[PDB]
């Protein structure tokens, strides 16, 4: 009767978990498989091949760690039923049996992973029901809106979708691949001007929390360009692992600049203002409006100081002086997808939506592109 | 379909020791069987559930002596056949060659002088069933064949295993001509091995904690030429750690409360709450029972033991000696990038060293250091605070053991009468073993796996007897028997103990390994044994249980108390301080240690090893003698006269082993 | 039957039981002959003595060591000195116990296959393996983490260990070791007068570096105390009664571990080495790495040595790091306590070599199972 | 008027000099700095306290060799003057101060290498001009080509840079450090499995020697072994400068083999061939086709005898089987950088790009940062 819903919005980066209802989800750890690289010589120790989640980041240094989704796409199948698995039993503590799961996914992704999570989910972990659902509408759940286009950003995707009282418009869904991860790679690449050499996957990490730690989004980036180099206020410092402190100046802001003008990492994309600009004006004339009235952002990537102003500042450039542009950005935000997600599976509405085990067992994995979305 | 019939109805409870109980029809409308179900209940059975109903065996209907032959070879029906017995008086019954005793709670008449004789020289069927009769054939049979024979009682705790041991001997004394004051003697040794030897546990107040074997040797012709007392798989865990609602052994209360106060002051004993060893189990006094009233008991049975007023008094100071080792307090120190300890200041350590007269000095370096000795120079090494509390730990066990060691000796050398062994025909003993049955509480820990260990030894020992004697013997008369299958279970015995990466030594490689834990062990214990059938690995990660599949069932085990437990460290230097005593009795138990000289302590001999060991030397003694099997089954948990508890005898049956008969019974012609 | 645990040190020779606290015979690997005319007849001859008496006529004898620089050179010796460490000091028949046995990192594949060799064929052993001792001197300090400083009589060698993983590329070796210690020793004596040459006089010299030498925190203040008092000076009698009396020598003689130029040697320190092998490791490592300093073998007991490597090590190491070396007061048989509890490990008991597959294989088969 | 330019390959093991429109270095020297590290005895001896170039390799025994450049980038800037110094007097007999000068550079170093390059060309010796250049780009110069993608590798670094019509990708830029110099290291610690122990860093060039004369790369390193593990075919005999012979057998193959497998000297990276893979696959798709047979090969370490049929092996497995994949390898790669610039240098339209006196004067050591690349 009380069987409480599970779901689990497994990113590219971050997986979290947890039940429908709950505020805030119960679960987050990386998303990485690491697999040992060096010679085990003491006999008798404990002798694990992978390590998944935040076990994989203690032992960071001896492990090769490998993400099983990129750009949003799993590339790699059985290191995914291992996370799945770890979440499942490791995490959750819950039998994957008893409960129905709803998963998100990128607005515009292969058909083929959509139908592999289907029959992973139906015949692996024998779950009763499922559910696929866009992340960026769950945004606008979280977000208690029901106008408004979304921004979401995590570290593998990045896209826009604009929805207007429920309704959506396809046609202006954007979507690109510059995201955290590329942002990592970036700045890990920009820091050798200084000197520091990273190379390594357990190197990433600390590239990934320097970025977290010490980057943020310029409003003015020529004039931001002068105060660095003619000052080292906007200087930083941070401590390595093994104790080494590191200085890092006009990167701060140079990591993050690469969203609003790609063609630093070699893109012919145009920024996530021009992306948004262009979809809300591929919608209908009267939504325009609305649309601008309502700009969600969502990820982890949206968490840099300055973004939402600098959003702002390009948009209403971009836009009609009359149209009044607001950029909503909630505190939490990294959590969003999440939230919006446990309060759609929270719905007596849904509870008739759900994809049950006869209805795969008669059609097949291609029962989700005909009931989900 | 008829009316008043014995019809077996199964109720649906979901009590898992459900079993169908049957009833007398009554009345006519759809089932209604009711007219008390065996005791009270009414079941207004309806035609659509009238398939509970299964007309009941003419066999099964009335109380059958022998289970063998019963209709309905089932646990329901053995259940029952136990119920009409215990109802009308009969706390015997037999299956086939195991005798079935059901604790009375109420002394019954069935035992005098007139059933000693009638009794006398009847084979097995010849009367109703009887202690007697197993004792008689126990003694007929060992003439006859010329052969040792024994005897093993074993059962639930307070089930009356000791008693029936009592009964036996009794019987044996009087198929003697003489009175044979042995016996007299041996009773007197009951008070003080019990008070030594047991402790109060959850279920019971008064637990039996070993194995007590009693070798009444018979010379030719004749009975009662000497008796002999050894004791097995002695648990040694219990003296430093006590599980919650469970108190140490009986000893440290009746000695600690009513004593003379002046005998106290000079031992430095004050109450019982303030030691560890005797308070951290939070239940000190136990109900029903006046433990200065058996400190009487105990010194009373001591003097009949030749035990003078010098002994107790050795005796007396080491127990003191143990709590005030208990209450000693370690604290951490860094030494210089080591680990190093520092006991804490108190009475009890300045009176630890007096009771055991050892300089001071040497108490405080011996607890928190340990010598290598190599050849040539000495080296000290500083131990860390888990290691100290080991070493204080196993110095205390080790001083407990070879104390009960020394008390069974003493017992022995008044009661053996050594035998003349310069005939070949030394004697023709008969061995009584009582020995601890299979539990399963709702939290089971290192003590319970080598108990539930060593029944996993005297099952497939029942078993092989049983096979012996079933159709492997009286189908080979008349009736072929190789095509009916005899398989034994050593499965289980070989992941525990008995097959390389076997249970045991996992968990005593894991307590010597650098950084080792009980999360560890598990994991060895998961990665090595995963694949097989018997071994139930944890769900998650952060469960901390494992199950092992027992011959009685699945049994699952807490993680967490192992590696503390199991590890037995005893350093050369506890050696040299006890040589070094003053005190006589403290080396004189230590008499074989005293005579060092081994750098094999490393060994050490763990719990785990010794247990074992002791097992093995066990084994090899049943293993001499042709064994006779006697169950003894508590009716009910609040001691009373006439009160069968359905549940928790069917627990007892099915953990006993029994059920392995029928079955055999099954797959042969039954 | 339990196993045997025999470190071939290049100096001495610890042998023993699996499972026992100390070594049970702890004897020099030396072997002695005769040097000069026995002019008695009747008196009891014997071409060789190995070890203790061999010591104990020293006066007669020519002192050889089958073992250098952790490689064995005389097979002859050294098998005469297994056979002594099986049947004279341990008495016990080697076709009856597993042997185990230990190597310097990086020693030559020669020399493993023909220790392979011999205990199959010559002694026969029922099975045998071989094991870096650094890994045991981890077992005997009971960690499965750190960086071990293993320094004997013929090499010095750094390996670094993360939860039972060993860094190869990390693993460095020096030859620099007691032996050398004691040759400069010998040499830096002549200053003052005193001449050893014989092989006998260079243990009676080995007798006064293990007696009066330390290590001094500061080289350059020690050199000017002494120069400047002689508070440092000590007295030492030689067997036949004379007396020596040393200043400087004392902490000149173990500073050349931390120095190599004063022998002529171009390797950095043990301090640097330590140091070097360190930063080759991942940097989430170093610091469980620099934690964890453990140190083992007889050359690592000159007092104050401890000191010295944490000061060096302090002072190479970023300031936020915490900086301890571990040196247990038994670190001279941790290599033989860690080989005792490895032997004693059921998990190990599968992964000896049976004589079965030596015969079907070859001596080759110890690269393949042993590391 | 006629001012013959100074071309200056200063790479981290040797060091390439000559002038603009030569055909081949005018010298060729190792790139050390040697230093006495014995007592000297006898009053009147001649006493240099230090010793530079072939000087250093005659008095190997003697002396302490230093490397000023690791991985490309120069520690020592006390002994990378001497080795200037020496360079531009006593190798080309010429006065630095009238003469521009060429150097190169790896892709990715820091930033102040070139700043510190710059100031000490213009502060101690005067150069009236300068200019730093890239070495793939000048062996491309060289091989006489402008669409292909460059396989560097020298003894500090290993680089691929891709180009198109004289259009270099920096985003596909890829470098990693494994070259000659760690080949020797694992050399001399392979080769202490056989009874050969070489510590000294006057024993190094012995191992170095030892490497260039008798190592080679296997096709199929599985089969070599198997082959090695079966005969004497494979070995050979090399006598040392003391008359001692030694001999090695897998050794030959097992040391070139790292560049394949990294994880030999505990690398994480990937070989050169799938480091040439990815950095093509991280172009234009218009581009891979021009790409895949246009592989140049130049540096050192790519001398080896049968390194570009298993490079050619392992890219054609990795690409799709309808590419042609050509391996280009002139028979003067070692000296293809130094050509490349020569002939840059040679060029009428490239004398407007140097950075001239008064330039750096008004514009500070920053003017090498936007002048060149
Ligand atoms: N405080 C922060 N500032 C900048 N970036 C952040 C911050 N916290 C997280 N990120 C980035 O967000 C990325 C993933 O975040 P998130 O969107 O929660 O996961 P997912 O991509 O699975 O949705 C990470 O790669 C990280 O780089
Ligand atoms: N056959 C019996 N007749 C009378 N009383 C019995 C009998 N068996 C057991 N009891 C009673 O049970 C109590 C405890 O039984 P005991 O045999 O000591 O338990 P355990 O088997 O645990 O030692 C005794 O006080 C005794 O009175
Ligand atoms: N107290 C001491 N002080 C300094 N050096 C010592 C001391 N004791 C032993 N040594 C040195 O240790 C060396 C041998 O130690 P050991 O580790 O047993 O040798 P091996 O490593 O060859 O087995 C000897 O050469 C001796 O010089
Ligand atoms: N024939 C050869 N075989 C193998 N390696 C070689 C050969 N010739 C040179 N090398 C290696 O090339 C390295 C330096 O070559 P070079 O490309 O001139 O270096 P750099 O580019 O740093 O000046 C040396 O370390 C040497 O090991
Ligand atoms: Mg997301
Ligand atoms: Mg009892
Ligand atoms: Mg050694
Ligand atoms: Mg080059």
């Amino acid at each position: 009767d009380e069987t409480t819903a599970l779901v689990c919005d497994n990113g590219s980066g971050l997986v979290k978990a947890g039940f429908a209802g709950d505020d805030a989800p119960r679960a987050v750890f990386p998303s990485i498989v690491g697999r040992p690289r060096h010679q085990g010589v003491m006999v008798g120790m404990g002798q694990k091949d992978s390590y998944v989640g935040d076990e994989a980041q203690s032992k960071r240094g001896i492990l090769t760690l490998k993400y099983p989704i990129e750009h949003g796409i799993i590339t790699n199948w059985d290191d995914m039923e291992k996370i799945w698995h770890h979440t499942f039993y490791n995490e959750l503590r819950v039998a994957p049996e008893e409960h129905p799961t709803l998963l998100t996914e990128a607005p515009l992704n292969p058909k083929a992973n959509r139908e592999k999570m289907t029959q992973i989910m139906f015949e692996t972990f024998n779950v009763p029901a499922m559910y696929v659902a866009i992340q960026a509408v769950l945004s606008l759940y979280a977000s208690g809106r029901t106008t408004g286009i979304v921004l979401d950003s995590g570290d593998g995707v990045t896209h826009n979708v604009p929805i207007y009282e429920g309704y959506a418009l396809p046609h202006a869904i954007m979507r690109l691949d510059l995201a955290g991860r590329d942002l990592t790679d970036y700045l890990m690449k920009i820091l050798t001007e200084r000197g520091y050499s990273f190379v390594t996957t357990a190197e990433r990490e600390i590239v990934r929390d320097i970025k977290e730690k010490l980057c943020y989004v310029a409003l003015d980036f020529e004039n931001e360009m002068a105060t660095a180099a003619s000052s080292s206020s906007l200087e930083k410092s941070y401590e390595l692992p093994d104790g080494q402190v590191i200085t890092i100046g006009n990167e701060r802001f140079r990591c993050p600049e690469t969203l609003f003008q790609p063609s630093f990492i070699g893109m012919e994309s145009a920024g996530i203002h021009e992306t948004t600009y262009n979809s809300i004006m591929k919608c209908d004339i009267d939504i325009r409006k609305d649309l601008y009235a309502n700009n969600v952002m969502s990820g982890g990537t949206t968490m840099y100081p300055g973004i939402a102003d600098r959003m702002q500042k390009e948009i209403t450039a971009l836009a009609p002086s009359t149209m009044k542009i607001k950029i909503i950005a909630p505190p939490e935000r990294k959590y969003s997808v999440w939230i919006g997600g446990s309060i759609l599976a929270s719905l007596s509405t849904f509870q008739q939506m759900w994809i049950t085990k006869q209805e795969y067992d008669e059609a097949g994995p291609s029962i989700v592109h005909r009931k989900c979305f | 379909l008829q009316k008043g019939d014995y019809v077996w109805m199964d109720l649906k409870s979901g009590q898992e020791f459900d079993v169908p109980i049957g009833a007398v029809v009554k009345l006519c409308d759809s089932g209604q069987i009711q007219a008390v179900d065996d005791e009270d209940n009414e079941h207004w059975i309806s035609p659509q559930n009238a398939t509970h109903i299964k007309p009941m065996h003419p066999t099964s209907v009335h109380g059958v002596e022998d289970m063998i032959r019963l209709g309905d070879l089932n646990e329901a029906g053995i259940l029952r056949n136990l119920l009409i017995r215990y109802r009308d008086h009969l706390i015997y019954t037999y299956t086939g060659s195991i005798l079935v005793a059901v604790n009375p709670y109420q002394l019954l008449s069935i035992y005098s002088p007139e059933h000693i004789r009638q009794y006398t020289n009847k084979k097995i069927g010849e009367m109703p069933p009887h202690i007697f009769a197993i004792a008689d054939n126990c003694y007929f049979n060992m003439k006859r064949n010329n052969r040792d024979q024994c005897c093993i009682i074993s059962g639930e705790s307070g089930a009356g295993k000791t008693e029936s041991t009592k009964l036996i001997l009794q019987f044996l004394a009087a198929i003697s001509g003489q009175h044979s004051w042995i016996e007299q003697q041996v009773l007197e040794a009951t008070p003080i091995l019990e008070a030594f030897g047991n402790a109060k546990t959850i279920r019971n107040d008064n637990s039996s904690r070993f194995g007590k074997y009693i070798d009444i040797h018979f010379n030719k012709r004749g009975a009662i030429e000497g008796a002999k007392i050894e004791q097995y798989l002695l648990e040694k865990s219990r003296v430093c750690r006590q599980a919650p609602d469970e108190r140490n052994y009986h000893v440290f209360y009746c000695m600690l409360e009513g004593m003379n106060e002046e005998e106290k002051k000079k031992l430095g004993l004050g109450q019982a709450a303030d030691y560890n060893y005797l308070a951290m189990g939070n239940c000190i006094t136990c109900e029903g029972r006046v433990d200065s009233q058996e400190y009487a008991n105990i010194r009373s049975a001591m003097k009949v033991l030749m035990f003078t007023d010098t002994e107790n008094w050795e005796i007396s100071k080491l127990l003191a000696a143990i709590l005030h080792m208990g209450n000693l307090q370690y604290e951490a120190r860094t030494f210089e990038n080591l680990d190093a300890c520092e006991v804490l200041f108190s009475p009890s350590l300045a009176t630890a060293a007096s009771l055991l007269e050892v300089n001071p000095p040497d108490l405080m370096s011996c607890l928190t250091s340990r010598t290598l000795i190599t050849r040539g120079e000495t080296v000290s090494t500083p131990l860390s605070r888990e290691q100290a509390l080991d070493v204080r730990d196993a110095f205390v066990k080790g001083i407990y053991g070879r104390l009960f060691v020394w008390i069974v000796e003493k017992i022995n050398a008044a009661i053996y009468k050594p035998p003349p062994l310069e005939v070949k025909n030394s004697r023709r003993s008969i061995g009584l073993l009582d020995i601890f049955g299979f539990e399963n509480f709702t939290v089971n820990s290192f003590e319970q796996l080598c108990i539930n260990f060593a029944n996993e030894h005297l099952q497939q020992f029942f078993v092989r007897h049983v096979f012996k004697l079933e159709q492997e013997e009286y189908d080979l008369e008349s009736i072929d028997w190789l095509h009916i299958e005899f398989t034994d279970n050593q499965e289980a015995l070989d992941m525990i103990a008995n097959r390389p990466m076997n249970v045991i030594s996992l968990i005593d490689e894991e307590s010597k390994f650098p950084k080792g834990t009980d999360a560890t062990m598990l994991h060895k214990l998961n990665s090595q044994h995963k694949l097989n059938a018997n071994y139930v690995p944890p769900k998650n990660s952060h469960e901390t249980q494992f199950g092992i599949n027992h011959f009685a069932g699945v049994v699952y085990y807490e993680s967490q108390g192992f590696l503390e437990k199991n590890r037995d460290t005893l350093h050369g230097d506890i050696i040299q301080l006890v040589h070094s005593s003053r005190n006589k009795f403290i080396k004189q138990i230590f008499q074989a240690d005293v005579a060092m000289g081994a750098e094999t302590r490393k060994r050490s001999p763990t719990l785990s090893s010794q247990f074992k060991r002791s097992l093995e030397l066990l084994m090899r003694t049943l293993g001499a003698c042709q064994p006779f099997f006697v169950r003894c089954i508590k009716p009910n948990e609040f001691k009373k006269p006439m009160l069968f508890d359905r549940h928790l005898c069917v627990r007892q049956l099915r953990y006993s082993g029994m059920m392995e008969t029928i079955r055999i019974r099954h797959a042969g012609y039954p």
